[PDB]
């Protein structure tokens, strides 16, 4: 597949979309065949040449002066261990990463993207603007504080938190629920049609949530909606 | 020919070379019998078990005893069959080792007695009984809340000093009395003083006349510690294969069997498994447990005590062992110190047979109601510890009133306990105890004092005791 | 005075419940840690065994 | 001929391989050219693997190995009494050679299931807490477990010293300690007079791993001689953890695969073989007995460790020493809550048994109510009984170093504690009260002491009470 | 042949035929279609075998062949299962393949392939087949035994490197064939046993990564009266909507 | 260094002090040498001969009739873990132990010796 994409990049100078369904299977098959080639085992059972073999393939997927290739790769994490060598060594080969979590999947908040572990190199004030950057950083800070508060909430009760921490929890639960979305391809699983939300709408909605405008709405009204308005109509349908 | 010689000795592992075309089969027994030719030798009488065929007419074997004194080139003779141990009436009341040699001082069994191979394929799919049947132990709690199954495996858990040995003796007594069967005890990898104490306890109780014992304790080599379970198991198999009886088989610690298997695999040189166990752990557990089954003419049911390393039930050995258990009983030290005997934790004990299709709708309903009442009383004790008895409603008062009598009625007088209680024992039918518990739940005996239920057999004995008391 | 006594009793019961909850969390976390580290130990043993075999 | 001689073809890490030795026996002792001993462990097809029992730096490839014709064994006999010796039977204190004329193999079968008898004879250790809470009988194997510097060695030395007038032979095995520490232990034993019946086996940290692995087995072999002659023997193992470390070293050098937690798979078998040889013999085998006190060191009191769990599963009981109690001034540091002896209790004397029950209840009650001492209240439920009696019990259970006391005196003092005779005495004066009471007994209670010593039972209660009151009359509180 | 290639991309069709198991907790929110593969995962004594037997029994009035493969089960348990099938009338269309725990590891490793090969005949004749694998975990244990007996280096949890390939090769062969291939289908219901409900273990994750959804049965819910013990959070059906009738989907 | 120190007591009867910079690095070097020689690793990757090497080093530091050698040794503790084999195996050879705390160091209290954890016979 990469050989085809490389020709389309070079010999015609055209923009190429490259989707790889699971790049982990390449290294998995390499590890499976390594033992019969006379190589000694390394790390938890992987081949000694794990890094070089991965690099030789990954470095060919790049944008050049005569053509740009944007590639989206799904990477499988064995046993949900992010410290496994195959997921670990492939982190350095990516510009933007999104990490999914089974904990978020169990809660029903799809696409279950981890808001903290997910990183990108385009999140800079000179690239997305201060308006976007401040909102993103504030959302991350609030979510981190809510994550930290879990132990003290569990072992002391909700009523023992200060009015600042109570407001932090109140905002963070709504933000976490609003991070969920209904997908077009998800219509086969649930009857909801799905939606497409522009970046301006997302930024405005999250800024309004952070400003405290929607503190009176119920928590579940924010789950699986599009723009911030659909929260209002969902609350009205529920009877506010 | 049938004669070979030793070429390698490495601890318990011995390699024996035979003539071409005359190798012994796997699991066969080889005998080494040597007399010291001069002052630099010692007398040797050792038995080996064939494990692998290494090629070049060489066989790798494991010894059943210490190999010290062996010299390369000693003659080895093949018996042409696996290890054989005596079976029949002669085994009852005796104590044996892994090789079937009597440890007691009563004398050796004559060579004309019947002997059966230790290794045997499991009974076929045709031979097994198509019906699940309940083994009536005669103990009220076991028959009510954790019923046993003919051909089933039961795990026995409890702390020290709670009465596991007394319960074992009572089970043997009840089975040999009512069902006409016998019992076999195999204490694998445990304390020699504990085995001696158990022997003396059986001799005191008179149970020893109906049981056979094989020990192969901790000091024994791993091969003996692994094959003691199998020799006891085949001694148990004989009685139900020929005479068609129901037989109890007791294993003091099944974990030591797997540990000895792991040690033997390490000696053989096989690559260790996940947590250092042998790769054949599940397989060996299969050949061991699959022979304890119920068939069309008899059954063997086994009571096994299982050690859990580091209290982790997810450890591979407990995980493999638990896949075969059909019931579980837990001895409870709090009940023991409270004075309830047997103290077998009615809430914690579980059984697979406790279903309406197997034990009956009425029995299942009575058991579930008793369990719910006991759980409700357990919850209520916390509120008692906080507010006191008087604050609870009359419904809670009635629940406590019923629960105390139920818990006391769970106790029973054992036949073996007479030696230090004076009172004789009693055998309670399952229908009788179900009827008694149903009548107690109906409130037909609420007016009686709670102490009349303390330690009693059938429900009629309860009212007789109350009438005699006052 | 009665309100002060009630306040002291409420603080008593609240702190007792907090200690109970914290001890429950301690037990659960210690169990999780002990179950977790043995897997790493066994993985190290497996790596040693494989390295010895490969030579 | 190459049948009785051989040549070394490989040397490394204390392990050697030799060509030849066609008639060598498995487990035999072999002799090198320079006099160093060795064990024939693996009889491979064309060579023999030898474990070197000494300094292997003097052995080169190509030197001759001499056969000895004897399975490994150690010298035994009464001539070993009062000497410190290595695991191979070679003296290390000088004083000339040991002139024994009998040997016994190191690896021997344990007594059979029909050769044993129930334990029924008390073992007086001279420690109040041990003799009260966790009684030990002759033939029992009791584990002593604790952290570093918790007094395990002190307890062992006190127990050994207390056997001065008892008809018991003591064997002390030092495994992996400092040679200076072993020397100091020997000096204390000589000063207190315990060398008249004590054999000391030493294997310092500088010695090769096989010597550390073999030392306790040599001690058992020495003890079994007196055991089968009808005598009573006490054996103390100072580091089963260091034995396990040495055996793991040897196994790894032999390239055997590791087992659970990097220890060899048969680390349980190693300890079971050693501890299973202590028993009480039946009358058909004579009245002899052997009792063992293995030692295990924990990490921050982690009882759930692999070696502590194995030794607990093997032994008949445990005695736990706590570092916090040791630091808090309770030098005995015995935790009565976790310590337990299960074979013991039947061997305890009647007089001591009649008071141990009350002592246990008082100490236990104090042990769940000490933490509430931040504010003493609730009257008798906390203050007058639980806080007072428990503190006095803790005061009386303390004991000075190397001062064991007779069981009769222990019975007297603990009866005085339990019957409330110490309720008026302040806590600071309790130890002085006990010390003066011992002298008052030695001066005026010979009848009571003789009655207890001859009947193993308490004397007349009225006479005992009047004697205690008579003593309390003369005591001055300060 | 035991080793046979799986149907290709162009030999398959989208799943559109519901498989009614007769259980509300499955048919409502974890639908199963013909040609789908759906594992039942949970701790021991949770009702997985009961669910499988009820699913087999419910197919009495439909023209579909059922195959029950027992891997590592007790012979008495297999005998009782066969007796229940005979009582309820499922033996008229059911094939039982057994490999008890006393059998050697090769037979345990080989049994599921024998079952799927038996089902392939009816699938390619144009009929519908349902296949049940009773312990893929025990199959994996037997394969690990064999691999370490062959001295192949062990990976995570001492399992061989091709442990994922072992299960994927078997489970990938169940498919819904197209009209050109005859419209046959093979439905697979593999089983995985977890330890203390740990769904993050290597074998459970490997088997989940292959199939089209999982039914997670929780012991904490099996106790305290919720007998089906369906865990909606951890359960999912990847052929949802299409595997239901219009009313139930609505 | 030990060989250089032993002379002043063996041939002159002096009382000598021997200072060792770090025993942890000595154990690390021993483990590296064992790995180079190809021996199977110990508990956490150390050499199987760790205890024997420790005993061989420490046992020569003793007091005799002619003189004595007292030794002060600094022990590094990786990640506060005192259960690590290198800190653990050296405890059996020490007469007195001194513990230093970064918590006390940051407060400005030097030498930052913990007054409750330090022990001496
Ligand atoms: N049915 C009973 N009735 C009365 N007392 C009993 C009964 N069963 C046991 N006991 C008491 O409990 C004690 C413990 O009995 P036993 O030795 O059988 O327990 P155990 O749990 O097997 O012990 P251990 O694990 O220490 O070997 C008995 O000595 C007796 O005093
Ligand atoms: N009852 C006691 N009274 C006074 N000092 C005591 C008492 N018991 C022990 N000690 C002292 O406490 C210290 C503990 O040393 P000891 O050798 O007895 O302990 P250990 O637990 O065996 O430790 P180690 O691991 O150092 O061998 C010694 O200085 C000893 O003299
Ligand atoms: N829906 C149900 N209602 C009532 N009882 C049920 C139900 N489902 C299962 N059970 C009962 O639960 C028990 C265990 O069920 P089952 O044997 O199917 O479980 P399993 O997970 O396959 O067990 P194992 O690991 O022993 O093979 C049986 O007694 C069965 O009768
Ligand atoms: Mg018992
Ligand atoms: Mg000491
Ligand atoms: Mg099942």
């Amino acid at each position: 597949g990469l050989t085809m994409a490389e020709y389309f990049r070079d010999e015609q100078g055209q923009d190429v979309l490259l989707f790889i369904d699971n790049i982990f299977r390449f290294t998995q098959a390499g590890s499976e065949v390594s033992a019969l080639l006379g190589r000694m085992p390394s790390a938890v059972g992987y081949q000694p040449t794990l890094a070089t073999e991965m690099g030789q393939l990954q470095e060919r997927i790049t944008s050049t002066a005569k053509g740009s290739i944007t590639s989206i790769q799904a990477i499988y994490v064995p046993a949900d261990d992010y410290t496994d060598p195959a997921p670990a060594t492939t982190f350095s080969h990516l510009d933007a990463t999104t990490n999914l979590e089974r904990k978020l999947a169990e809660m029903g908040i799809y696409p279950a993207v981890d808001p903290l572990a997910s990183t990108s190199r385009a999140l800079a004030p000179e690239i997305v603007g201060e308006e976007h950057y401040q909102v993103a950083r504030k959302v991350q800070q609030t979510l981190q504080r809510y994550k930290e508060l879990q132990d003290i909430i569990a072992i002391l009760g909700m009523d023992e938190l200060s009015d600042e921490d109570k407001l932090v929890v109140h905002r963070a639960r709504r933000i976490q629920f609003f991070l969920s979305q209904n997908f077009h391809v998800a219509e086969q699983f649930t009857g909801q049609p799905g939606s497409y939300v522009p970046v301006k709408e997302t930024v405005r909605g999250f800024k309004e949530i952070l400003e405290g405008k929607y503190d009176h709405l119920p928590e579940d009204a924010f789950r699986l909606v599009g723009r911030i308005e659909e929260v209002v109509e969902k609350a009205k349908a529920m009877g506010v | 020919m049938t004669r070979g010689r030793v070429i390698q000795v490495m601890g318990p592992v011995v390699d024996v070379k035979f003539e071409n075309g005359h190798l012994p089969a796997i699991y066969n027994a080889l005998k080494i019998q040597h007399k010291a030719r001069n002052e630099n030798e010692v007398d040797i009488d050792l038995t080996l078990e064939v494990a692998l065929h290494l090629g070049d007419d060489t066989v790798r074997t494991i010894a059943m005893a210490s190999t010290d004194g062996l010299i390369r080139g000693m003659e080895v003779i093949d018996t042409g069959a696996p290890i054989s141990v005596p079976v029949g009436e002669v085994t009852l009341g005796r104590v044996f080792n892994v090789l079937g040699e009597p440890i007691d001082l009563e004398g050796d069994i004559p060579a004309d007695a019947r002997r059966d191979p230790i290794h045997r394929p499991a009974p076929k799919f045709e031979e097994l009984a198509t019906e699940v049947e309940i083994l009536e132990t005669g103990i009220k709690v076991v028959d009510l809340l954790a019923p046993y199954i003919k051909g089933g495996k039961i795990g026995l858990f409890g702390g020290a000093g709670v009465g596991k040995t007394v319960l074992i003796q009572e089970l043997i007594h009840n089975i040999a009395q009512e069902h006409g069967g016998i019992s076999v005890f195999a204490g694998v990898g445990e304390r020699t003083r504990e085995g001696n104490d158990l022997y003396h306890e059986m001799k005191d109780s008179g149970v020893i006349s109906k049981t056979a014992m094989v020990f192969g304790q901790m000091n024994e080599p791993p091969g003996a510690r692994m094959r003691v379970a199998l020799t006891g198991l085949t001694m148990a198999e004989y009685f139900r294969d020929e005479q068609g009886q129901d037989v109890l088989l007791f294993i003091d610690n099944i974990f030591r069997f797997t540990q000895a298997g792991s040690e033997v695999s390490a000696l053989l040189g096989r690559m260790p498994s996940a947590v250092g166990y042998q790769p054949t752990l599940a397989t060996e557990m299969g050949q061991l447990q699959e022979r304890i089954t119920s068939t069309a003419k008899g059954s063997i049911t086994s009571i096994q005590a299982i050690y859990v390393p580091a209290d982790d039930y997810t450890d591979p050995a407990p995980a493999t062992t638990f896949s075969h258990l059909d019931a579980t009983t837990n001895l409870e030290r709090k009940l023991a110190e409270m004075g309830i005997y047997p103290a077998v934790d009615p809430l914690a004990s579980t059984s697979r047979a406790l279903a309406p299709e197997i034990v009956g709708e009425e029995h299942y309903q009575v058991a579930r109601k008793v369990q719910q009442t006991l759980q409700r009383y357990k919850e209520l004790q916390d509120i008692i510890a906080i507010l006191g008895m008087d604050e609870l409603s009359d419904e809670d008062k009635l629940v406590v009133h019923r629960a105390r009598r139920i818990q006391f009625f769970l106790s029973q007088n054992f036949h073996v306990a007479e030696q230090f209680t004076g009172q004789p024992g009693s055998y309670v039918p399952v229908k009788e105890t179900v009827r008694g518990f149903k009548e107690i739940l109906e409130g037909k005996y609420d007016h009686l004092p709670e102490d009349a239920f303390r330690l009693v057999g059938r429900i009629e004995e309860v009212v007789e005791k109350a009438k005699a008391m006052g | 005075l009665d309100a002060k006594a009630s306040e002291h009793a409420a603080r008593m019961t609240a702190m007792k419940n907090a200690t109970d909850n914290a001890n429950e969390l301690i037990r659960t976390l210690t169990l999780s840690y002990n179950r977790a580290r043995q897997a790493a130990i066994t993985q190290e043993i497996t790596e040693i065994v494989a390295g010895a075999n490969a030579l | 001929q190459v049948s009785d001689v051989g040549t070394v073809i490989q040397v490394g890490d204390g392990i050697a391989r030799a060509h030849g030795l066609d008639n060598v026996m498995s487990g035999e002792l072999v002799e090198f050219a320079n006099g160093v001993m060795g064990m024939a462990l693996n009889l491979e097809e064309n060579n023999v693997g030898i474990v070197i029992l000494g300094p292997y730096t003097g052995i080169k490839e190509g030197d001759e190995v001499r056969r000895t014709g004897r399975i490994m064994e150690v010298p035994v006999g009464e001539a070993l009494i009062g000497r410190v010796v290595n695991p191979l039977g070679q003296p290390v204190d000088g004083l000339g050679p040991v002139e024994t004329t009998e040997t016994r193999p190191i690896e021997s079968p344990a007594p059979g299931v029909m050769d044993r008898r129930s334990v029924h004879e008390p073992l007086q250790t001279g420690i109040k807490a041990i003799d009260a809470l966790v009684p030990i009988g002759r033939g029992q194997r009791e584990l002593i477990i604790g952290d570093r510097q918790t007094g395990k060695t002190s307890v062992a030395i006190d127990t050994i010293i207390n056997q001065k007038d008892q008809n018991m032979i003591s064997i002390y095995v030092a495994i992996g300690q400092k040679e200076s520490t072993v020397r100091t232990v020997v000096e204390t034993l000589r000063k207190h007079g315990a060398l008249d019946y004590t054999i000391v086996v030493t294997a310092s940290a500088s010695q090769p791993a096989p010597l550390l692995f073999l030392a306790p087995y040599a001690g058992v072999a020495m003890g079994e001689y007196f055991m089968y002659k009808g005598k009573h023997v006490l054996v103390v193992y100072d580091d089963l953890s260091k034995q396990a470390a040495a055996y793991r070293e040897l196994s790894l050098l032999l390239r055997r695969p590791p087992g659970r937690e990097a220890y060899p798979g048969d680390i349980f078998y190693l300890h079971s073989r050693l501890l299973e040889r202590a028993a009480k013999l039946s009358d058909a085998k004579g009245g002899g007995s052997l009792t063992a006190l293995p030692f295990v060191e924990t990490q921050a009191g982690d009882i759930s460790a692999y070696i502590p769990t194995n030794v607990i599963s093997i032994t008949d009981g445990q005695i736990f020493l706590q570092s916090d109690l040791f630091f808090s001034g309770v030098r005995p540091a015995i935790n009565a809550g976790l310590s337990v002896s299960r074979v013991g209790g039947a061997a305890q004397i009647k007089a001591m048994k009649k008071v141990a029950g009350t002592l246990r209840l008082d100490l236990a009650a104090y042990r769940e109510l000490e933490a509430f001492a931040q504010f003493g209240s609730d009257l008798d439920k906390a203050t007058q009984a639980k806080l007072a009696r428990g503190a006095r019990t803790v005061e009386v259970l303390k004991q000075d170093l190397h001062q064991p006391i007779p069981v009769e005196k222990q019975v007297l003092i603990i009866y005085a504690l339990t019957r409330g005779f110490l309720d008026d005495i302040p806590v600071e004066d309790v130890r002085r009260f006990e010390k003066e009471f011992y002298l008052f007994l030695d001066q005026n209670g010979q009848h009571l002491l003789e009655h207890i010593r001859t009947t193993k039972d308490l004397p007349n209660e009225d006479d005992l009470n009047k004697a205690i009151e008579a003593f309390k009359k003369t005591f001055v509180v300060s």
